[PDB]
RNA sequence: GAAAUGCGCAGAUACCGGGAGGAACGCCGAUGGCGAAGGCAGCCACCUGGUCCACCCGUGACGCUGAGGCGCGAAAGCGUGGGGAGCAAACCGGAUUAGAUACCCGGGUAGUCCACGCCCUAAACGAUGCGCGCUAGGUCUCUGGGUCUCCUGGGGGCCGAAGCUAA
């Protein structure tokens, strides 16, 4: 799974300030954990299709939640991506 | 009507998820081996759900049996 | 690491020196496998319910151990493999459920 | 005349047929009969009078062989499977017990579509 | 219904013991639960989705719906392997009948089961698209929280205010 400090691990490596656990980047982060997580299992169990259906929600999150920080502050768009490794 | 004797009831402050523990269990099953309903075991529904899932574990250990066989007829 | 109880039903009729070696194995067997050995109980025999592999008895043990989760289907495994083991059962622990108390 | 006094009598009831066993200690038939060993010959046998006779002549016949004492084991929900129980009391042959042991899945063979119908 | 095909002296039915195998999980079990739907039920472990409550901590409208697209989609059916207990279209018999290409009875192939790949349908039904707000209550229930009589959530029922309806 994905434990409470392997979480912890992200929340602070994401945060703009101490304390942050709800900014979009610190979301964006966290899903995207959970993203490789679900299409780590999906390419073994690939007929685990009721889970498959949770990963399309999780990815229509993440480009909803990106196409806001776009819109919002380009700087940290084009940054949260090259930190994460996505939109390419 | 139709209230004897509650199973629940006659017994003391036992633990549910223990399948090891015979003597218990044994009294949750009816004469021959099966598991009894609620009106007759007098357990939340949330109880006899963990009851029932204990049972079959100590009845795969051979502890308690699967059915059994009527004695009058 | 998950805290687990691992059930195993012995040959009722094997001697101490079939049972030692048993015995060995199967803390051997854990060890190989990540098994650190909390509290332990070995109840001894008791009388089935049904007879498991034509005895109307079995000798019980069981381990209560923390070990990584994904090495315990290989742990059950392994300690079927014997023939004086008759039964494997690892549960997964869980806080008790008082009732009527 | 192998000499028994003791043993079990297992009485198979059915819609079709009754039909009745007499075991050792050990459940190796000494003896039997039926509705068909009684001289019925369609839906008679399984008529409680047939269940009598059956269980009466598988009685007598018992008795030779010295039996005394019988264990019941009812097997079916038969028609006569009680007129069967009946006539082995009064026989004399001590009923030391009756077990009904008929044998049922624990959900496992697809039955016969005469068997299922409104699930 | 009564029967007859059928099986049985190469010894069946009934009964005890041993073995093989395929399929399905009795009681619990329902007025219960989960799921977007289709659907989901022995037990254990692992991997994994949804959800609910409390705290009122963080972001600051990031929302809703959604043509196309894409994925899922009972049963039957298709391809390639495998498997094959019981069941059973077609089919083979026995009966029934005015006839009986049928209902009843004895057999039985595909199929049902597994893997992979197709098919994309249905009384796919609450015959009731999704979301949000507003408008009496009574009562049974599943599952949280609280000061636990009761209070407050989330779900499943029933009766009913206002109102609606051709009924
Ligand atoms: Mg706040
Ligand atoms: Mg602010
Ligand atoms: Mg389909
Ligand atoms: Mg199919
Ligand atoms: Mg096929
Ligand atoms: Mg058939
Ligand atoms: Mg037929
Ligand atoms: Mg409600
Ligand atoms: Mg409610
Ligand atoms: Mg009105
Ligand atoms: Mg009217």
């Amino acid at each position: 799974p994905i434990t409470k400090e392997e979480k912890q691990k992200v929340i602070q490596e994401f945060a703009r300030f101490p304390g942050d656990t709800g900014s979009t980047e610190v979301q964006v982060a966290l899903l995207t954990l959970r993203i490789n997580r679900l299409s780590e299992h999906l390419k073994v169990h690939k007929k685990d299709h009721h889970s498959h259906r949770g990963l399309l929600m999780m990815v229509g999150q993440r480009r909803r939640l990106l196409r806001y920080l776009q819109r919002e502050d380009p700087e940290r768009y084009r940054a949260l991506i090259e930190k994460l490794g996505i939109r390419g | 009507p139709s209230r004897k004797a509650k199973v629940k009831a006659t017994l003391g402050e036992f633990d549910l998820r223990d399948y090891r523990n015979v003597e218990v269990l044994k009294r949750f099953l009816s004469e021959t081996g099966k598991i009894l309903p609620r009106r007759r075991t007098g357990l939340s529904a949330k109880e006899q759900r963990i009851l029932a899932k204990t049972i079959k574990r100590a009845r795969i250990l051979g502890l308690l049996p699967f059915t059994e066989k009527l004695v009058r007829k | 690491m998950r805290r687990y109880e691992v059930n195993i039903v012995l040959n009722p009729n094997l001697d101490q020196s079939q049972l030692a070696l048993e015995k060995e194995i199967i803390q051997r067997a854990l060890e190989n496998y990540g098994a650190r050995v909390e509290k332990v109980e070995e109840l001894g025999l008791r009388r089935l319910a049904y007879p498991i592999a034509k005895d109307p008895q079995g000798y019980f043990l069981w381990y209560q151990v923390e070990m990584p989760e994904d090495r315990v289907n290989d742990l059950a495994r392994e300690l079927r493999i014997r023939d004086n083991v008759r039964r494997v059962m690892v549960v997964k622990s869980q806080e008790p459920f008082l009732a009527n108390a | 005349k192998r000499q028994v006094a003791s043993g079990r009598a297992y009485i198979h009831a059915s819609y079709n047929n009754t039909i009745v066993t007499i075991t050792d200690p050990d459940g190796n038939p000494i003896t039997w009969s039926s509705g068909g060993v009684i001289g019925y010959k369609g839906s008679r046998k399984g008529t409680p009078y047939a269940a009598q006779l059956a269980a009466l002549d598988a009685a007598k016949k018992a008795m030779a062989y010295g039996m005394q004492s019988v264990d019941v084991i009812v097997r079916g929900t038969g028609a006569g499977r009680e007129q069967a129980i009946r006539a082995l009391q009064a026989s004399g042959l001590q009923v030391k017990s009756i077990v009904d042991d008929t044998p049922v899945p624990h959900n496992g063979c697809r039955p016969k579509k005469k068997f299922r119908k409104a699930s």
